[PDB]
């Protein structure tokens, strides 16, 4: 349809050279399976559709903004609609559609097929994702989900980057102070910036203007004396006009050709982020990872799901040491002739006294047999 | 598939597409007509050697009420045709009426002997005009006879063609064929002296909407469904472009409102099926249309469930929720299922993302598992593909 | 004088209908910024044959027609067929024939300068009609011409081209504020008449219709710009009515702009 | 059938089309070999992270927590044998910090 | 210039191919930016000398 629109003088000649119609259509499939398949992956990762309780006493953390609110149409989250309001897209209706596609590619045999799993589908798979972490710690990664109180997986997670457990119970209310200013600041900052979503901004415009500029070639001679099929025929004799035809059919063939590959090299650029996102969602959300500056800069501490067009949000959580004190310190201390070394932490000086401390937060105890391993004497 | 056996999975098959149902064409009403019947119906024509010349230009040189009519009793057209005279348009056409003796009209003829054919008009071996000669017995016939229509082309000084025998007594009722006089109007016409100006009668159809058809405005071919449109153009503006610069509006030219065009319907055609093995029944998707449409191009249907992703056809809908089997689209799965029993048939249904849970959180529970089960799955990554060298010459 | 333009010379390239698109053309404009020369509409006679190089851009700022018409062609003395267009108070009478020029074709009327009558001392704007080709006459309609000093209102731009033959006349009435030099502003042409002439034109000429001692120089000048093959972009409102445009080879932001 | 100075625009019409459906060829193969590459690097990684050591990194090796992976080759490809450590019965009980 | 260098009838015939031109100088132009995003990323990691 694109290169001969209802012509079958043209359709003969394009019979000529014959499957590469075929060729392109099966790379087009493919590029769409690939498509649904990178959605799949990186969202569809829950055994089951976990829903959080109807009290939400999480310790003093507040997750309001992040979680469905039921009473839209669309159980989409704060940030969510803030973010499908933020990404807009450029030439028509993918979508919101009650009628045809409605596009101006539409008229050249060129259609857009809806996605296998729709926004509200994606909404739902992210609910059940953040709700199952903040209800079950990383436990629903690895089995059946079970309950753990908020503060007690805070407890585990600064276990786990190497802070005592006794700083975040000491500290829960200013850590959840922290946390909620942090995710309020989150929110302005979507709503009042608008360069934020530039990824998906740039994907959605690549492929209008790709669509844009293969509808736009329909109008180019390319060596012919007009570019309207039927002008040709009604102007020439078919013996002559055949070679017109076959001019404007090399054209077209070859603008089909360019964007097909256009196509093949960008949809292997989004299957490597989906790749990407599917496994930081895997080792950010459903566990936490210490591998740098992976999730997120700081050391981590957990992550929140959150869908957009086309893509993927993750709302990094880090903890980040804020004010540093000068120290003196020494690697061992000699008692009896014996060496004595921490067991965890670092022994340091306030300048007339040595205590022992944790090596990511100042707490100050004094050095006795319980912190400390002997080793050696003490020349060594 | 080129194979025999098909595999559960739901397959791309011919595209589908809705068929223009009649031709429609719209042309500016036709008004300037060429002074074709003062030219034919003049009272009388200047001498044989001094013809009168008038330039016919810029108007319709129509023919339909000049052949058919049968007052005249030769017309022969040696360069073109009257079924192609009306789609051939003409820079300029000039009319040469006179008067002969009905003898002479064979001296008319290009490339015939006589000197009074070069003395009076000479027509070349090229003159593709067309010759009108209808006999004028009664109007051009005197009582006494009419001697103005001298005929003494013997002059002595030669007359080359194109340069810039006295056998009649006199024209009476009573003269006999051929040599009553003739009234010929020579219909002379030239090219590539200005851009074309006249052109034969356009004809012009009903206005159809709402329909698939192939609509021709001043020119402007396409296909499409034309519908009432909202847009305002300007006075001087025709057709309506898009961003893409396609048409997408135009302007009726007889009745002057603005008419939207839409694209006919169209789509592809998939098959969804279980594994051959399994069972032989089906179910269509029309993709991206509504089965008001469908029959059109399996056409009673008795199944037919309007899905976001097109109609689909031969398969039930059902509103249970299962793991996806088929994937349609738009959140939309088909499988091959029993039960009412039997019957085993092919369903459509909203696909289920997995089994609700309610996690039993709470400020001081937690759960501890109290055993653990081995488990080893199998995860297959390819690492290679068969080398290939290919002679290109 | 040389007189600069701003943003004047923008017509409708083609009959094309447009919403909220910004519409690329590469076709004949009259590019922005440029000199365009200053005449005085008066012993003194300003009335010249002068070049029309592909196209020309003709605005003025008079009133009841002083300026009454034009002459087009290559020869300009009935040797060649040459279009008049002279126009007058009720209608236009475009004609191609191979009309004689006379060499002070000019109505020449002392009109309500001293006598306060409408005196006609000479009739020689028409010589002779000894041969022509084609003749077109149109509507007696009744322009905005009657009397009424005021503040001028008619800045009667005009664009004549001439492209395979067929010669296109683009136009628009728009009205002003100031009675100096040509005003800040933007107003698209649109098309008025186009005919299948097909003649060879190289020059033209304007047509006058205004004793040498202590003689009051009539109050009127007409612009005379020259239009180029450039790029511009064309904005159009939601109603398709160009709104802006933009000189694509104006300076380097322009260019950016296009780009 | 014709001779050489007119069989030049058959000739030529048949290189056109060959080339250019050798040119088809080549570049599917140079996208298909990308990918191949990509997923060639994913399994040498899991290689080197699951079976020649304990991999801490969640849903790489497996769902579950990863205790050992074992590898069977295929045909062009390689298979991995996750041994996970999956907990089975929970019994919920009252705590506090 | 690579195709029609220095030739006006060569580029107005080219013209008549479309937007082939403009779509391979935007392929290059996207290349050569990735390749300083590349740089930066890999090394431009600590806003602090
Ligand atoms: C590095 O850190 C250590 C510990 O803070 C400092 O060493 C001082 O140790 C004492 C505690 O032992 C700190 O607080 C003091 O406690 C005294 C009671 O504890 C006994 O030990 C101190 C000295 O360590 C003796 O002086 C004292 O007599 C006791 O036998 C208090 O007596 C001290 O003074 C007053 O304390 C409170 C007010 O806080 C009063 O109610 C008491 O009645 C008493 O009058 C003192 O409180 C002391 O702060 C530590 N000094 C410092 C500077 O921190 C090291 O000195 C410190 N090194 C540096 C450079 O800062
Ligand atoms: C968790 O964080 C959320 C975001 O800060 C908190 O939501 C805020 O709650 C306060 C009141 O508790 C709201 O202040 C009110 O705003 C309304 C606006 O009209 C409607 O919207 C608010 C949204 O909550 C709703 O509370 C109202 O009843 C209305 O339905 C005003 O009309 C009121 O006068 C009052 O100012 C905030 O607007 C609301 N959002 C923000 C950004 O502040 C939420 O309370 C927190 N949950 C906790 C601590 O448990
Ligand atoms: C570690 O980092 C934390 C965050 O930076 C620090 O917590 C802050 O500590 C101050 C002092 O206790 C708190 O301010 C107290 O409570 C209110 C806050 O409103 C005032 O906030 C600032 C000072 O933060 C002040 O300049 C404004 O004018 C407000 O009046 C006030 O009543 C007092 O200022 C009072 O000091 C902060 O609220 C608190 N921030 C948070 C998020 O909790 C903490 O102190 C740092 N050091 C340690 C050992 O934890
Ligand atoms: C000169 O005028 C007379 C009428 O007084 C013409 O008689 C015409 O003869 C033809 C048939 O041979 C017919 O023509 C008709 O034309 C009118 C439209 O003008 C319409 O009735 C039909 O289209 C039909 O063809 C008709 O009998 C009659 N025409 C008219 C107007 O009365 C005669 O043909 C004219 N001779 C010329 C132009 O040489
Ligand atoms: C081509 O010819 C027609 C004929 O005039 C031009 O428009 C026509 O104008 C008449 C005006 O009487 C229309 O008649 C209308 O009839 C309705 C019937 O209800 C009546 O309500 C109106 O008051 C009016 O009398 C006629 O329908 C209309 N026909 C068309 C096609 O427009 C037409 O403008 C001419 N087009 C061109 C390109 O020359
Ligand atoms: C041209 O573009 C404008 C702006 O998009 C369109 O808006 C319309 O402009 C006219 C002004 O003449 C509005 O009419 C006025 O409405 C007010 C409020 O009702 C009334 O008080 C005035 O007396 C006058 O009637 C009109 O409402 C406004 N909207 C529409 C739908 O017309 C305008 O429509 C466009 N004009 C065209 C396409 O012809
Ligand atoms: C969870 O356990 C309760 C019973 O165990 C109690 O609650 C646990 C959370 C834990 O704190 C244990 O140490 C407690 O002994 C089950 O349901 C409870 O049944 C008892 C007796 O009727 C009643 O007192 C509780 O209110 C019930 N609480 C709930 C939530 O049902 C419950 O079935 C266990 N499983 C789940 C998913 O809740
Ligand atoms: C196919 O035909 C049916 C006929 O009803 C269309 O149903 C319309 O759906 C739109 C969207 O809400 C409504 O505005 C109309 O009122 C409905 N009725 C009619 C008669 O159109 C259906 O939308 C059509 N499918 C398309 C255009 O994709
Ligand atoms: C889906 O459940 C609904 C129940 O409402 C059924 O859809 C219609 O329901 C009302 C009666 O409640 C009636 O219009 C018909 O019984 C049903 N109409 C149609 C077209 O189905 C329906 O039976 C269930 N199955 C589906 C939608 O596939
Ligand atoms: C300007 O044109 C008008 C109207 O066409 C002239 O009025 C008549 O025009 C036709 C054709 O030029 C002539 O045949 C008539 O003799 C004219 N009659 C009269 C009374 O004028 C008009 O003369 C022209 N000039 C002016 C100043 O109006
Ligand atoms: C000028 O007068 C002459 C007749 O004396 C005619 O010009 C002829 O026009 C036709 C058509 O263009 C040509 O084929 C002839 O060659 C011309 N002959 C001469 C001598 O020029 C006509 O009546 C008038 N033509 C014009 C343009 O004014
Ligand atoms: C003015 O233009 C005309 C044509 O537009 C020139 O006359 C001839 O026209 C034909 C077809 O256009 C060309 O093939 C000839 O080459 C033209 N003659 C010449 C000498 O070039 C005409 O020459 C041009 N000049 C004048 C003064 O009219
Ligand atoms: C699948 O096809 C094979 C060959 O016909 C057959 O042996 C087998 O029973 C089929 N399996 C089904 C219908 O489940
Ligand atoms: C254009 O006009 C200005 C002043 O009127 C003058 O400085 C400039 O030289 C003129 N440009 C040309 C090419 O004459
Ligand atoms: C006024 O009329 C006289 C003749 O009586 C004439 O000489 C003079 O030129 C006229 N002046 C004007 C302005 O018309």
């Amino acid at each position: 349809m694109y290169i001969c629109g209802d012509s079958t003088e043209c359709s003969n000649l394009l019979l000529q050279y014959g499957s590469f119609c075929t060729q392109l259509n099966r790379a087009l499939t493919g590029i769409a399976v690939e498509q649904d398949k990178n959605t799949q992956e990186v969202f569809a990762q829950v055994k089951q559709i976990y829903k959080t309780p109807p009290i939400k006493d999480f310790g003093g953390f507040n997750f309001s903004q992040i979680l469905p609110d039921p009473s839209k149409p669309s159980k989409r989250s704060f940030i969510e609609d803030l973010l499908f309001n933020k990404v807009t897209l450029a030439d028509a209706g993918f979508d919101i559609a009650a009628r045809d596609l409605i596009c101006a590619q539409k008229f050249n045999g060129l259609t857009v097929l809806p996605p296998l799993l729709t926004d509200e589908m994606i909404a739902q798979y992210t609910s059940a994702l953040l709700a199952g972490t903040i209800t079950s710690g990383w436990t629903f990664g690895a089995g059946a989900a079970l309950q753990i109180p908020f503060a007690m997986q805070m407890a585990y997670r600064f276990n786990g980057i190497g802070v005592t457990q006794n700083v975040l119970y000491e500290n829960q209310k200013l850590i959840a102070n922290q946390f909620n200013s942090a995710i309020g600041k989150i929110q302005d900052s979507l709503s009042s910036t608008a360069s934020a979503l530039g990824k998906l901004q740039d994907v959605v415009n690549q492929n209008a203007q790709a669509l844009n500029t293969l509808v736009k070639q329909l109008s180019s001679n390319f060596g012919a004396i007009s570019s309207v099929l039927n002008d040709i025929l009604s102007r020439l004799d078919p013996p002559e006009a055949e070679v017109q035809i076959d001019r404007l059919i090399t054209g077209r063939l070859q603008s089909l050709q360019t964007y097909v590959t256009q196509q093949l090299i960008r949809a292997a650029e989004i299957r490597a982020s989906a790749n990407l996102a599917a496994t930081k969602m895997s080792e950010c959300v459903l566990g936490q990872s210490k591998r740098v500056d992976f999730c997120g800069k700081g050391y981590h501490l957990m992550s929140f799901p959150q869908s957009a067009p086309h893509g993927v949000v993750f709302l990094h959580v880090t903890y980040v040491p804020a004010q540093e004190k000068n120290f003196t310190t020494a690697p061992a201390i000699c008692h009896d002739g014996k060496a004595h070394f921490p067991r965890e932490g670092v022994f340091v000086s306030n300048g007339t006294h040595w205590f022992v401390t944790q090596r990511n937060f100042y707490e100050p105890q004094i050095i006795t047999t319980d912190n400390t391993f002997v080793s050696g004497n003490c020349d060594v | 598939l080129k194979s025999f056996t098909v595999e559960k999975g739901i397959y791309q098959t011919s595209n589908f597409r809705v068929q223009p149902t009649e031709s429609i064409v719209r042309f500016p009403n036709i008004t300037n007509l060429c002074p074709f019947g003062e030219v034919f119906n003049a009272t009388r024509f200047a001498s044989v050697y001094a013809w009168n010349r008038k330039r016919i230009s810029n108007c319709v040189a129509d023919y339909s009420v000049l052949y058919n009519s049968a007052s005249f009793s030769t017309f022969k057209c040696y360069g073109v045709s009257p079924t192609k005279l009306n789609d051939l348009c003409f820079t300029n056409v000039y009319a040469d009426s006179f008067v002969i003796r009905g003898d002479e009209v064979r001296q008319i003829a290009p490339g015939q002997t006589g000197k009074i054919a070069d003395y009076n008009y000479k027509l070349p071996d090229d003159f593709t005009g067309c010759v009108i000669a209808w006999n004028s017995n009664n109007l051009d016939s005197k009582v006494g006879g009419n001697y103005n229509y001298l005929y003494r082309l013997f002059r002595k000084s030669n007359l080359k063609p194109f340069e810039r025998p006295l056998q009649s007594y006199g024209f009476q009722p009573t003269n006999g064929v051929g040599y009553q006089p003739y009234r010929v109007v020579v219909l002379s016409f030239e090219l590539l002296h200005a851009p074309a100006t006249v052109c034969g009668p356009k004809k012009s159809t009903n206005l159809v909407k709402n329909k698939c058809v192939n609509f021709n405005f001043n020119g402007l071919t396409g296909t499409g469904v034309l519908t009432e449109s909202n847009k305002k153009f300007l006075p001087f503006q025709q057709f309506g472009r898009d961003i893409a610069d396609t048409t997408d509006a135009v302007r009726d030219p007889q009745t002057l409102e603005i008419l939207d065009i839409t694209p006919c319907s169209f789509g592809g055609v998939s098959v969804i099926t279980p594994g051959t093995n399994t069972s032989n029944q089906v179910a269509v998707l029309y993709q991206g249309v509504n089965c008001t449409e469908v029959p059109v191009a399996y056409s009673t249907g008795s199944n037919v469930f309007q899905t976001r992703a097109g109609c689909l056809i031969g398969a039930e809908h059902v509103n249970n929720s299962y793991e996806c089997d088929i994937p349609i689209g738009a959140g939309i799965c088909a499988s091959y299922q029993t039960q009412t029993v039997a019957s085993q048939s092919i369903i459509a249904y909203t696909m289920s993302l997995g089994a609700e849970n309610s996690v039993a959180y709470s400020n001081n529970s937690i759960a501890i598992p109290t055993n653990f089960t081995i488990s080893v799955t199998t995860e297959i990554l390819p690492v290679s593909m068969t080398k290939t060298s290919v002679d290109c010459t | 004088a040389y007189t600069n333009s701003f943003t004047r010379g923008v017509y409708y390239p083609d009959k094309v209908f447009r919403s909220s698109v910004l519409h690329s053309t590469q076709d004949l404009f009259l590019p922005f910024f440029s000199n365009v020369t200053w005449f005085h509409a008066i012993k003194r006679f300003d009335n010249p044959v002068l070049p029309f190089n592909d196209g020309v851009y003709f605005a003025s700022t008079e009133k009841s027609n002083i300026i009454r018409g034009w002459i087009f062609g290559t020869t300009l003395d009935s040797k060649t067929q040459s279009l008049l267009i002279v126009n007058n108070a009720t209608n236009v009478v475009i004609k191609v024939c191979e009309f004689q020029f006379c060499n002070d074709p000019f109505l020449g009327v002392y009109y309500h300068k001293n006598n306060k009558s409408w005196m006609e001392s000479e009739f020689r704007v028409y010589s002779s009609a000894n041969n022509c080709t084609f003749e077109y006459v149109s509507q007696p309609f009744l322009m905005d011409l009657e009397g009424k000093q005021g503040n001028f209102k008619n800045l009667r731009e005009f664009v004549f081209k001439n492209i395979d033959g067929y010669f296109k006349i683009y136009s628009k009435h728009t009205p002003i504020n100031l009675v100096r030099d040509l005003p800040q502003g933007f107003s698209a042409l649109e098309p008025l008449v186009d005919l299948p002439i097909g003649i060879n034109i190289t020059r033209f000429q304007t047509l006058l219709a205004l004793s040498s001692s202590g003689w009051t120089a009539g109050a009127a000048a007409y612009y005379v710009g020259y239009l180029q093959p450039r790029t511009f972009l064309l904005k159009y409102n939601e109603n398709g009515t160009i709104t802006d445009a933009v000189d694509c080879a104006l300076d380097p932001l322009s260019e950016t702009k296009c780009t």
